[PDB]
RNA sequence: UAAGGUGAUAUGAACCGUUAUAACCGGCGAUUUCCGAAUGGGGAAACCCAGUGUGUUUCGACACACUAUCAUUAACUGAAUCCAUAGGUUAAUGAGGCGAACCGGGGGAACUGAAACAUCUAAGUACCCCGAGGAAAAGAAAUCAACCGAGAUUCCCCCAGUAGCGGCGAGCGAACGGGGAGCAGCCCAGAGCCUGAAUCAGUGUGUGUGUUAGUGGAAGCGUCUGGAAAGGCGCGCGAUACAGGGUGACAGCCCCGUACACAAAAAUGCACAUGCUGUGAGCUCGAUGAGUAGGGCGGGACACGUGGUAUCCUGUCUGAAUAUGGGGGGACCAUCCUCCAAGGCUAAAUACUCCUGACUGACCGAUAGUGAACCAGUACCGUGAGGGAAAGGCGAAAAGAACC
RNA sequence: UGAAGGUGUGCUGUGAGGCAUGCUGGAGGUAUCAGAAGUGCGAAUGCUGACAUAAGUAACGAUAAAGCGGGUGAAAAGCCCGCUCGCCGGAAGACCAAGGGUUCCUGUCCAACGUUAAUCGGGGCAGGGUGAGUCGACCCCUAAGGCGAGGCCGAAAGGCGUAGUCGAUGGGAAACAGGUUAAUAUUCCUGUACUUGGUGUUACUGCGAAGGGGGGACGGAGAAGGCUAUGUUGGCCGGGCG
């Protein structure tokens, strides 16, 4: 996902950035009360806000 | 009757915790001592 | 302002319990365990955010972690936070 | 310390004999003393801790010269 | 890279099921091999409650040793070995026997 | 590089992948909480409390960056005190802490032996302290020799338990000279000519050669015993591969390897070549290390204990000649010979192994070998420094015993 | 087609020993002639482990003391409920600091632990439980004392100490009554309060410290008076007629 994530801008890095960790609260909550059957997700998400800072990290000249 | 050991933390950290230990260069070899044994527990600092 | 990648932080789950569900349908106060570091002004900005809800005042304790055997390994639990958060009459969680 | 800032000259070791040839250790301590040195150059006086040997170099080389050597060292007066 | 691989039709050199032939059905990291129908034991399994409990003796595949089967050379009909060669730039599996090119 | 995978206990769950963004291996990067030299102040380590400046704000507040000390240099400022100096502020650069041994230096025991013990020994050992490097130290004769000559330092074998030293006791113990390893010589104390000429040090650039992942890698069947064959028997085959390990008993030919032959996008070591920067090369004429050498007093070091005691170091008091001069040749003098102190640099042969890879052993095999084959510097003991265990093996495979 | 080891038997040599073989064992062993040693154990109040003896002996930890009925349970002197009895009550009650660290509450279990049994437990396992502007800490401030930029002193390590900076056992703001949980409460709820600070208006107005002064701010003993906590009795209210 590293490539089409490296197309996009700053600004809609930090958009996706936003979106992956709201997403990352839902299923810590789904997961919590026991309504997530699907625990892989949350392994998805947290290296996918990883991809993300890696690629902000990277366009910043860091 | 009255023992040896009359427990007091702040007595404890005082007398041989590691800062106090850091304070001399007698008391750095011994945790350079400790250090070389892999002591888990390098001095009484809880 | 708390920035919102701090408040989508500081909220770790719901707490289930007797006393919980009695807090809720008593006093209007929900609890959750909260990240250990979480102040309660971070606690009530993000359940007013993130479950739009008011809130009027935020309780805190820690709860130190049990030693547990497993093996005859002895090891300890993690101490964690849990917050009581009293909502404003009318609210509904 | 007890160390001449001309000569360097500071306390040494060595032994007590007696007439038995019983040795006990000693020191040897410099002829130290504090002593006021007028510098012509700069129109001041100077203070530096010498032994009187140091005290004869300064006589024999020059304050000047001294104190230039001792900038050279690093010491400071 | 591996001379046994999942879905081979092999046949077992060594064992109490020698000279039978199969088709493996999962490689282990730790040198061993599930063939179909091969290495069969008979486990008491006991009821588990939670889910639903056919608690009885059922007969299953225990894992056998890769180095005791053998690639089957079905044109010769007879255990063969295998080599590695690189063909068009990608490297395929050849019979030994008689240099032939598997699958 | 791949047809499998999401480390272990440790099953399960939810999943990823199979021809190339699954996983796995290597190079280079990114992230890297808090404590700890710990450096913004403090502190009972892993915590408490700030200042300043940039921004942001929904006015509740939020984010980031700086802020230690000392040394050197520079700028500005600045007393008594007129010039000044001390002092003050800021900036740039560096340092500090840790590590098994080996190395240089500052200090430095006693038990013990002497059949007691004090000189002497143990011993400049143990130990404490400071400092460095991949090695360190030493080093280019004010050295030896003996009238013949050698030619810096270091290390090894002799010389030799000799000469000597020694309550001439216990003990301590050379050198000259010889055989080897290794070999290398230079600069300042200064001006002119000639000039930028060797030589190193640094930074690029190429060529090789390693290091950090990897690729291919020969040749066996039948039959007997047996739970199982790699064993017995019979007949074959490979070998620049019969090192080694595994597989249901002992396998050159089942598997992984082995001999052999190959491989690098990227980083990096070494050796050359070639650029750029600093450095100066050669000739002539000069100059030739002073509170020093030497001395008196007290000690110490020399194998050498003051002895008839040269020589070296210097705490104290003194004190030359300076090349027409001076040092040494074991008291001292003469003669002769030999060297040139009081400035400095220098590879190799030498010492060691915390750590990494490979290989080896008439080394151990669970009371042995590490204290520790195992979740051991743990449990436990102690205020603390510190002390410190016991404890390995079902089976080929869990087929780890449904059901009564 | 059964190695080492274990355990028996037979034979054999002058001895240390050797040979054969049944059983056990289930994968190693090794002639000969040479070679090397961690090469031979009953003693060392030897070292480590295992197991005896005394012996089913002494003892079961204050002589405050128990009895019975019912429950649960495989089983009850010991647990639960009840009635009675006895023991403490300036404590053997209640509440803190210190020290400990989940021992707290609930469910479940009885191997080991509990000097007996155990259905019980401070024992095993699992879940739950600690809510603060006002209580405490942190915080401001200092004592003894510690450290300590420069500094003075010392072979080195270091010693002392100035400006400072730490350091409570002491000085410094503010919340009470009632109710509530299986388990927290001056923290939750009800009712009624209080303190300090930041902002913004209004009105008036000399504010300003690292400096000055005040205050904070302080002993032992003794004597009364005025009180409250608290108790006793009456009245009052409810109940009673043994
Ligand atoms: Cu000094
Ligand atoms: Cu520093
Ligand atoms: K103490
Ligand atoms: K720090
Ligand atoms: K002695
Ligand atoms: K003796
Ligand atoms: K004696
Ligand atoms: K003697
Ligand atoms: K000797
Ligand atoms: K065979
Ligand atoms: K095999
Ligand atoms: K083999
Ligand atoms: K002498
Ligand atoms: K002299
Ligand atoms: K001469
Ligand atoms: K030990
Ligand atoms: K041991
Ligand atoms: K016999
Ligand atoms: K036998
Ligand atoms: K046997
Ligand atoms: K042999
Ligand atoms: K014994
Ligand atoms: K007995
Ligand atoms: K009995
Ligand atoms: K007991
Ligand atoms: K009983
Ligand atoms: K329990
Ligand atoms: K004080
Ligand atoms: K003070
Ligand atoms: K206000
Ligand atoms: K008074
Ligand atoms: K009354
Ligand atoms: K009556
Ligand atoms: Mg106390
Ligand atoms: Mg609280
Ligand atoms: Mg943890
Ligand atoms: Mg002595
Ligand atoms: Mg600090
Ligand atoms: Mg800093
Ligand atoms: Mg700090
Ligand atoms: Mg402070
Ligand atoms: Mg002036
Ligand atoms: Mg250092
Ligand atoms: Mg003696
Ligand atoms: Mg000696
Ligand atoms: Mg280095
Ligand atoms: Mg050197
Ligand atoms: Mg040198
Ligand atoms: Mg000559
Ligand atoms: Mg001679
Ligand atoms: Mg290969
Ligand atoms: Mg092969
Ligand atoms: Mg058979
Ligand atoms: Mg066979
Ligand atoms: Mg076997
Ligand atoms: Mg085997
Ligand atoms: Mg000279
Ligand atoms: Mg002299
Ligand atoms: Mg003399
Ligand atoms: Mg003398
Ligand atoms: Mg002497
Ligand atoms: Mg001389
Ligand atoms: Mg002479
Ligand atoms: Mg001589
Ligand atoms: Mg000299
Ligand atoms: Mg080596
Ligand atoms: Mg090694
Ligand atoms: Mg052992
Ligand atoms: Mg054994
Ligand atoms: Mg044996
Ligand atoms: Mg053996
Ligand atoms: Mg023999
Ligand atoms: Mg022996
Ligand atoms: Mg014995
Ligand atoms: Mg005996
Ligand atoms: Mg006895
Ligand atoms: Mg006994
Ligand atoms: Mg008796
Ligand atoms: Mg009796
Ligand atoms: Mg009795
Ligand atoms: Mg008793
Ligand atoms: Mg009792
Ligand atoms: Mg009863
Ligand atoms: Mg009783
Ligand atoms: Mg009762
Ligand atoms: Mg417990
Ligand atoms: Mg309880
Ligand atoms: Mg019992
Ligand atoms: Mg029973
Ligand atoms: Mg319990
Ligand atoms: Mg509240
Ligand atoms: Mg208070
Ligand atoms: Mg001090
Ligand atoms: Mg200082
Ligand atoms: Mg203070
Ligand atoms: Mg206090
Ligand atoms: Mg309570
Ligand atoms: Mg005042
Ligand atoms: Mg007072
Ligand atoms: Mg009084
Ligand atoms: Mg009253
Ligand atoms: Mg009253």
């Amino acid at each position: 996902k590293a490539k089409e994530l490296r197309e996009k801008s700053v600004e809609e890095l930090n958009t996706e950035l936003l979106n992956l960790l709201r997403e990352q609260f839902n299923l810590r909550m789904q997961a919590a009360s026991g309504q997530l059957q699907q625990s892989h997700l949350l392994k998805q998400v947290r290296r996918d806000v990883a991809r993300v800072k890696t690629l902000l990290n990277e366009k910043a000249g860091a | 009757m009255k023992r040896t050991f009359q427990p007091s933390v702040l007595k404890r950290n005082r007398s041989h915790g590691f800062r106090a230990r850091m304070a001399t260069k007698n008391g750095r070899q011994v945790l350079a001592r400790r250090r070389a044994k892999g002591r888990a527990r390098l001095t009484v600092s809880k | 302002m708390i920035r919102e990648e701090r408040l989508l932080k500081v909220l770790r789950a719901p707490h289930v319990s007797e006393k919980a569900s009695t807090a809720m349908e008593k006093s209007n106060t929900i609890v959750l365990k909260v990240a250990k570091d979480a102040t309660k002004a971070e606690i009530k900005a993000a359940v007013q955010k993130l479950f739009e809800v008011e809130v009027e005042v935020v309780n805190t304790l820690v709860v130190k972690g049990k030693v547990k055997r497993h093996g005859q390994r002895i090891g300890r639990r993690s101490d964690w936070k849990k917050a009581y958060v009293t909502l404003k009459e009318g609210q509904n969680l | 310390s007890r160390v001449c800032q001309v000569t360097g000259k500071r306390p040494v070791t060595g032994n007590n004999r007696s007439h038995a040839l019983n040795a006990t250790k000693r020191r040897f301590l410099p002829n130290l003393h504090s002593h006021r040195f007028w510098v012509e150059s700069e129109k001041r006086f100077v203070t530096l801790r010498v032994s009187a040997k140091g005290m004869r170099v300064i006589d024999k080389k020059g304050i000047d010269t001294v104190l230039a050597e001792l900038r050279a060292r690093g010491e400071k007066y | 890279a591996a001379k046994i691989r999942r879905d081979d039709e092999v046949i077992v050199l060594t064992g109490k099921d020698k000279g039978k032939r199969g088709k493996v059905k999962n490689v282990l990291s730790s040198g061993k091999v599930i063939v179909e129908g091969i290495n069969l034991v008979k486990k008491h399994q006991k009821p588990v409650p939670a889910l639903n409990q056919p608690g009885g003796i059922v007969e299953k595949e225990a894992a056998i040793q890769v180095s005791n089967v053998a690639i089957f050379n079905a044109a010769t009909g007879k255990a063969d070995r295998v080599g590695f060669r690189f063909e068009d730039g990608k490297k395929v599996r050849f019979f030994k026997s008689n240099s032939e090119t598997i699958k």
